[PDB]
């Protein structure tokens, strides 16, 4: 749920309900469930990470982040989809950044490798047919659906540009069922050339993502982690291949080998709390709220003073309430200055997509040396740390120490404030010439814009030949709408009460 | 641009004439792009017949037993039965004469090689999983 930033599980007779993960879950685009190790997978495009944890939330480990090329060429920006394969071992999810692309990762986190990367703009659905080792997924943007080999190797079309917004794709038999947005509808087809196409239902809402509940979709297979988890001690995943497993330890504990076993120690900071049976590590709001959140009851103890503030918030020790965001942000918010105690904040970490300054502040990476002060020590814009900064992987480096992505250089906008993401000398090669698939290209300058970007209403190119030609420019037949400006807009659109 | 001009991704214009030239008028190379000078250039119709020197014939004309074109293979070898030979034409599988020299087929199900006398097998399951 992404409105409330949930995760709940429900019993299929509707008797049960339970909320699993609450917490951390900024933009969870997709969910994968595994039956063999008895795991849940997940995305977050705000953090910009791979997630999995126990199907009771007790543990969780992040497995990807960064780039998925070694070359920087794509990286996870919108990470949609994502399917699961056990008898091989393979995790497979793709992303509609900039450069969109389907990337396959193993169950451990290890091999992680890009599948498809051309012809592909907007990979909103994924999904794997057990029966033949195939992978199949729906674009939005170029309205298709393909099929390939779990490699990459072969690929073939069922639809070849007549799908309005496609979002979620599933299989069964000689049959494929897919959600479409811009119609608002549930339609079936045949998996190899789309014949015998029919709608089965339409809604009101938009029908986001779709699944085929029988057996047989979750195929029977020995789970490797069965015996006593495998003797690991936290996690315990599924090898890359599917045979064998390996074991792990959550996201703030150290992972070590020693002889014949695995060690996970405990590394998590101030601001938060242990458990006895090393399990965990939590918030230290949550430490005594009411609520028993290590699985041996030992944050919620007896020896605790009284809970004045509501469940989640921070408490102070004059009996107040703040905000957590309030802790160790280099500003006092609470009477007692607890909120900015040198104990709580000494050792202190910030989120993944944030950077820490010497007052143990955090800000957004993006305001970094963005020229203001954001940070009341100054210590982001130092002008010794913005000249030896090293950037994240994925982003692209400025002479004035600011970054920005890859994507941004070699356009028409100066966005480093100084000319050198643009220069030109090198920007006029070859190599910077629009994709002709997804790509369109303005006639004064060396800039492409997205093919979803001509004739929107906006000057996407400072030319203004996005939008002269208009009149031209035919709407999808089924799915979009026309206006007399000789604009095309989602037909989910039409009648929803904004301009 | 002048319509004089050719357009260039990079954000040129310079002299269509420039357009296939073979030179980088353009470092985008737009200038040169193969499916931009790329044509389909041999042809002749139905009614003719087409010889290495560059020359088509008429069909009554080809195997008149005399020149038309400068290689002769309008005459060279015209109404020979070469896969009634057996040195010449050394194919794998099946050999069918034409009205001057020979082409070559595969069984059912198999596949012709670049040599145009060698046969293969498909893997079907790879390259057609419908
Ligand atoms: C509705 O779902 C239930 C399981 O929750 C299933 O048993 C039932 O068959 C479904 N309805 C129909 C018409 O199949
Ligand atoms: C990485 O990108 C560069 C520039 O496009 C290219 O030359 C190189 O071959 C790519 N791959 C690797 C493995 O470096
Ligand atoms: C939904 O489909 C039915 C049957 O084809 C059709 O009669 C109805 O008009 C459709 N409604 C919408 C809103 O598309
Ligand atoms: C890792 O991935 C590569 C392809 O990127 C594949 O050739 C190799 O077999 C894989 N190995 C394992 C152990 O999954
Ligand atoms: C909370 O802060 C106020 C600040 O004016 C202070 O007067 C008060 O003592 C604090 N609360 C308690 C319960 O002491
Ligand atoms: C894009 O260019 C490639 C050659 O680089 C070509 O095979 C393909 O057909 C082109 N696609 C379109 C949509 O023009
Ligand atoms: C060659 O062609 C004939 C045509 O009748 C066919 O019977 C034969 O099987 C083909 N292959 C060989 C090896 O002769
Ligand atoms: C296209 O045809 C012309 C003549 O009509 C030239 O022969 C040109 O060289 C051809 N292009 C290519 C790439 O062979
Ligand atoms: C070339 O010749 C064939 C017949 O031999 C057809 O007429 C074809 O249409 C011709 N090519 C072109 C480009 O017209
Ligand atoms: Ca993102
Ligand atoms: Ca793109
Ligand atoms: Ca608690
Ligand atoms: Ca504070
Ligand atoms: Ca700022
Ligand atoms: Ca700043
Ligand atoms: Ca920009
Ligand atoms: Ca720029
Ligand atoms: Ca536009
Ligand atoms: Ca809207
Ligand atoms: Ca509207
Ligand atoms: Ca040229
Ligand atoms: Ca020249
Ligand atoms: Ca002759
Ligand atoms: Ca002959």
């Amino acid at each position: 749920d992404a409105e409330k930033q949930i995760i709940e599980r429900m019993f299929l007779n509707k008797t049960n309900q339970e909320t699993i993960i609450s917490h951390r879950l900024r933009r969870a685009e997709s969910l994968a469930v595994d039956w063999v190790s008895r795991k849940l997978y997940w995305l977050d495009a705000i953090l910009d990470c791979l997630f999995v944890s126990d199907l009771e939330g007790r543990q969780r480990k992040m497995l990807a982040q960064h780039c998925v090329d070694a070359n920087n060429t794509f990286c996870f920006e919108n990470p949609r989809g994502i399917v699961l394969h056990p008898q091989r071992g393979y995790v497979y999810w793709a992303d509609w950044g900039d450069h969109a692309y389907i990337a396959r990762i193993g169950m451990d986190g290890t091999n992680k490798t890009v599948i498809i990367s051309t012809k592909i703009e907007w990979p909103n659905a994924i999904t794997i047919d057990y029966t033949n080792d195939l992978l199949y997924w729906a674009d939005a943007h170029l309205g298709y659906i393909e099929f390939s080999d779990l490699e990459g190797h072969h690929r073939h079309t069922v639809y070849d540009g007549t799908l309005p917004h496609p979002f979620a794709l599933t299989i069964f038999e000689d049959t494929v069922f897919w959600t479409d947005w811009n119609t608002r509808t549930v339609e079936k087809g045949n998996k190899y050339d789309g014949s015998g196409r029919v709608v089965l239902v339409n809604t009101t809402h938009k029908p986001f993502d779709i699944h085929v509940l029988h057996p047989y979709r979750q195929p029977i297979m020995s789970n490797p982690c069965a015996t006593n988890n495998g003797g690991c001690s936290h996690l315990c995943l599924i090898k890359a291949g599917g045979r064998g497993f390996t074991c792990e330890c959550p996201d703030d504990f150290q992972t070590v080998q020693l002889r014949d076993r695995t060690l996970c120690m405990p590394m998590c900071s101030s601001t938060q709390f242990l458990c006895g049976n090393n399990e965990k590590c939590i918030p230290i709001w949550w430490k005594c709220d009411g609520q028993k959140d290590c699985s041996d009851g030992s944050d919620e103890s007896d020896l605790c003073p009284h809970r004045f503030c509501r469940l989640g918030q921070f408490q102070c020790r004059d009996g107040n309430c703040t905000s957590p965001q309030a802790l160790c942000n280099a500003r006092q918010d609470c009477a007692d200055g607890s909120d900015e105690d040198r104990v709580l904040c000494e050792h202190h970490r910030c989120e993944a997509n944030e950077w820490q300054c010497a007052n143990k502040r955090c800000i957004p990476e993006y305001w970094q040396c963005d020229s203001v002060d954001d940070c009341l020590d100054n210590s982001d814009e130092d002008p010794s740390h913005c000249a030896s900064r090293t950037c994240r992987p994925g982003q692209f480096k400025c002479n004035n120490g600011r970054c920005i992505p890859q994507s941004w250089k070699c356009d028409v906008d100066n966005d480093c404030g100084d000319y050198s993401d643009e220069p030109i000398h090198e920007c006029m090669t070859a190599a910077y010439n629009c994709d002709n698939h997804t790509e369109f290209s303005c006639k004064t300058n060396y800039r492409c814009i997205p093919q979803w970007a001509v004739c929107n209403g906006f000057d996407d190119c400072r030319d203004n030949s996005d939008e002269q030609g208009c009149e031209s420019v035919p709407c999808h037949p089924s799915g979009d709408f026309r206006c007399g400006n000789h604009h095309c807009i989602p037909l989910r659109w039409k009648c929803d009460g904004i301009d | 641009c002048r319509d004089d001009q050719f357009t260039c991704q990079n954000g040129q214009c310079i002299t269509k004439l420039y357009v296939c030239d073979e030179d980088n008028d353009c470092g985008d190379g737009s200038d040169e792009q193969e499916h931009l000078c790329h044509t389909p250039e041999p042809t002749c119709p139905p009614h003719q017949f087409r010889c290495d020197n560059g020359h088509c014939i008429e069909m009554g004309t080809v195997c008149n037993h005399v020149d038309d074109c400068s290689d002769n293979s309008d005459e060279k070898g015209c109404g020979i039965n070469e896969c009634q030979d057996s040195s010449i034409s050394h194919c794998d599988h099946n050999c069918t004469d034409t009205i001057t020299s020979f082409y070559c087929s595969c069984l059912p199900g198999y596949k012709l090689m670049s040599d145009k006398r060698t046969c293969v097998d498909i893997d079907e399951c790879k390259e057609t999983p419908q």
